[PDB]
């Protein structure tokens, strides 16, 4: 489990762990239907991207989203 | 009439054995690791069935490998669990069946 | 000449030795591997009078355990690092269709063990015979075993081609197959579009003989088990009898299951397994419409891996021709619906 | 105490669940936050179309923890 | 007139006895409490000599452990389930004016522990004596105890002042406090608005010993702690000597640490704490100006709460108007910000 | 000098010594339940010390309480951790300090 520490926090690891799956942003278009210049802004710093987008990605790459306190 | 022991990565994890009422898997009361199948789940201790178990009928070998076998002491398919035993230093992965003696 | 191992063509310096110093390293780890068994088949490999014609090309195959002492292959009794299979005794040339097939899925992309043809010493001045030797993918740095189980056993089916009914149905397809390891594996698209991608070039292949215990899960990444590698893909395009008897192991889709409902391509002119029901496939792991159909457009243009890769190889002539035929026509399949 | 969101709506409901246990209004979050009390509306109900930066700043004031995990 | 618990008019019935049905419920959990304590305060209450006049008021004041047997109050040797602070010989009427303050604070909505004030069994036909009971907080809703611990040995600090160094310099702040609490209990909004305002309401007040040991750590949802309610509230206003030897138990600002720095309210013409000081205590603590703003509001808002419950109090009428007079200074210093 | 048992809800949670050195306070080896303060955690068993540890020192009685006590008892001005266990079981939350 890792805490995220901010929103370009979580863009990096979703961006870090779609690199190591060989996953390029074409893929994640045709099966999220979020165009490649939303992605790259997600993986970047999600900030201003809408929440399920950011949701769907992590999905898609097979990353839980948790809560805690 | 055999209780033929388990083990997985080295050390024994448990106990396979065979009686009147048919197979019977069990889990050591102090094994906590990781489950030899994801269908004999590690939080589930007893492991009772009519039949061999899908997942140590599956490590028996297929044809040529059997059949290489089958001719050195001729064994005619009736018992599953005396041949699991002639390839248990043989297996896929991590799992080996040996003797109690 | 091209390369026993990576079927590339072999340099100035490496044309005699029939190996290049690339796919010697691939195998072994050092360029000094010796590809030339020290051993003869009769040595190792006995010859039992056979069970019946019946039984699948797999049965009949013999297979030898081998460890790697200094640059040498060595016959273990038990636990080697690598298997050798040769061709069995009816089935001659099948040790290089296996290479053909398993090098084209490694120029494809999907996870394959390392691989390559050895030869046997020869008895006397007779052609050289080759087997297939491949890496056990239950081994990890140093040959320390990693545990892994076969999909029959972790979805309690008795039997590897799902007939475990009061008929002679099969009650176990790919699309349940692929919904049982979308539940116990991580859940991506990269591992459902390697999924989806090695049933349909099992079908595109003429590998009618990818069944439960030709899958299998591997316990690596602690607790996470992963699909394991792509392991015992040969054609039986060669031969017809065989390639006849289905279009592939298990059939494809859930509603086919116990034989109460055929897939779509079934009921439309081409009468067997068209494009319109890998999309169902496709659909039922969670693929998306257009993805799909740029999946179908890149197995459109990997034709050039396909034709080539069978070409370069050391597969009979006639072998080759059955193998495109099947390809080219399967192939065209894909277009329709 | 580790709760893995299903959906958005799951976390815009867990969210609004921890905001009425702490006792804080609305207001107070758009005071706080800068975030608009029509835009909280549709946050604790379903967080689909609000922007991450705005899910992850209301989490944060209400001392929830955001974890990844595989 | 007014209930010995509550501080709200008592009706009719109630008006001899001195007590609300609300209250005596309250404090007890039965409507059947007896106030009237069987025992007179020297039965109990020891008379030990004056130490020096360098300690707080606190110092001087005594401490019995009370237990609730049926209806009726008695004193226990030790782990009881209330405190009676008895007034110090010295200080008349300080249990009036806990009592005061601590009712403030319930009716302000600050977690406070239920309290009153109880009359000592007369020696002989002199007027009744009173002294504040509260409710032990380490007790959950039977007499089991809950586990909890004071700031001071939390932060590892050996002075309940942080007069920790080679000097009479203080260094720990009410700014360092609070972020020392940040790091240990649940961070949200809700519990930084709430002890921000305990801060600025010690100031307001005259409560100008809120030291270390004076914020408690309890022990409630098992791992992480909660802030433990507030408790030993007082207003130091009616004692002029007292009052002037400081605004705050502890200073307000980091930068103040050690005498290094004064706070910006220091350098203006007011020459002590104004509402520019509270605004950067507010933003250390993360708080937002918009909503500092509308805390502010909150508090000039709350005046008639303040007004009205020391004037319904049975504090000394001198001693009242010596709190409501520190309380209205300071309530006008915070406008005094940008 | 002396050596006392910690207590947290009723259970010997671990001991509290003093020597020529100063003082140590050590968790039980097999205690794997709550810290008694934020400034003691359980994953750190050892715990030295020159002075008395401000937990243990913050345990102690300070006006009142403290000279009642005090003027009955007399024990040595700087006896640190004497006064803790006069004072036991007769602490706030769940702490007792009871002799060994």
């Amino acid at each position: 489990l890792l805490t995220i520490e901010t929103p370009r926090h979580l863009g990096e690891q979703l961006n870090a762990r779609r690199k190591e799956l060989g996953i390029d942003l074409y893929t994640l278009e045709l099966q999220t239907g979020i165009s490649t210049s939303t992605l790259k802004r997600l993986f970047k710093d999600p900030e201003q991207v809408k929440f399920g987008s950011v949701f769907a990605v992590a999905n898609v790459l097979g990353v839980k989203l948790c809560i805690g306190e | 009439h055999r209780r033929v022991k388990v083990l997985l990565y080295g050390q024994v994890v448990g106990e396979l054995s065979q009686n009147d009422s048919g197979f019977l898997f069990q889990y050591a009361h102090d094994y906590h690791g990781p489950a030899i199948s994801i269908s004999l789940p590690v939080a589930q201790r007893q492991f009772p069935s009519e039949t061999l178990h899908p997942y140590f009928a599956s490590l028996a070998p297929e044809g040529w490998l059997r059949q290489r076998y089958s001719q050195i002491q001729h064994r005619d398919e009736n018992d599953l669990l005396g041949m699991l035993i002639d390839n248990g230093k043989n297996l896929l992965g991590a799992i080996q069946i040996l003797p109690w003696e | 000449a091209n390369c026993r191992i990576l079927l590339t063509p072999l340099n100035e310096r490496d044309e005699q030795r029939g190996y290049s110093t690339q796919g010697l390293k691939r195998l072994s780890g050092t360029a000094k591997l010796n590809p030339r068994l020290g051993f003869t088949r009769t040595q190792f490999v006995q010859e039992l009078p056979r069970q019946q014609k019946g039984m699948a090309i797999s049965g009949y195959q013999p297979k030898l355990q081998l460890v790697l002492d200094e640059g040498e292959f060595r016959v273990v009794d038990h636990q080697g690092n690598f298997i050798l299979k040769p061709s069995p005794a009816d089935f001659p040339g099948l040790a290089e269709n296996e290479h053909a097939t398993m090098t084209l899925m490694s120029r494809l992309g999907f996870d394959v063990p390392v691989h390559g043809l050895l030869s046997f010493a020869p008895q006397s001045e007779e052609e050289l015979e080759y087997a297939f030797v491949i890496r056990r993918y239950d081994r990890d740095n140093k040959g320390l075993p990693v545990h892994q189980e076969q999909l029959d056993g972790a979805m309690q089916i008795t039997d590897k081609y799902g007939k475990t009914g009061n008929d002679n149905e099969q009650y176990v397809s790919y699309e349940t197959l692929a919904r049982f390891l979308v539940a116990h594996v991580n859940d991506n698209i990269a591992f459902k579009i390697d999924l989806f991608r090695r049933i349909v070039y099992a079908w595109l292949l003429g590998n009618n003989d990818m069944h439960l215990r030709n899958f299998g899960l591997v316990y690596s990444d602690g607790l996470t088990p992963a699909l394991a590698p792509v392991y015992d893909f040969v054609s039986v395009a060669p031969y017809p009898e065989y390639f006849y008897s289905n279009y592939l192991a298990l059939p494809l889709l859930t509603r086919e299951e116990g034989g109460r409902e055929l897939a779509p391509g079934f009921h439309s002119d081409y009468g067997e397994y068209i494009g319109q029901d890998f999309l169902l496939l496709g659909e039922s792991m969670g693929l998306a419409p257009r993805l799909l159909e740029k999946l179908f457009q890149d197995i459109r243009k990997e034709n050039a891996i396909v034709m080539e890769t069978y070409e370069q190889s050391f597969m009979t002539q006639d072998h080759i021709q059955a193998v495109l035929q099947c390809y080219r026509h399967r192939l065209g399949l894909l277009h329709h619906h």
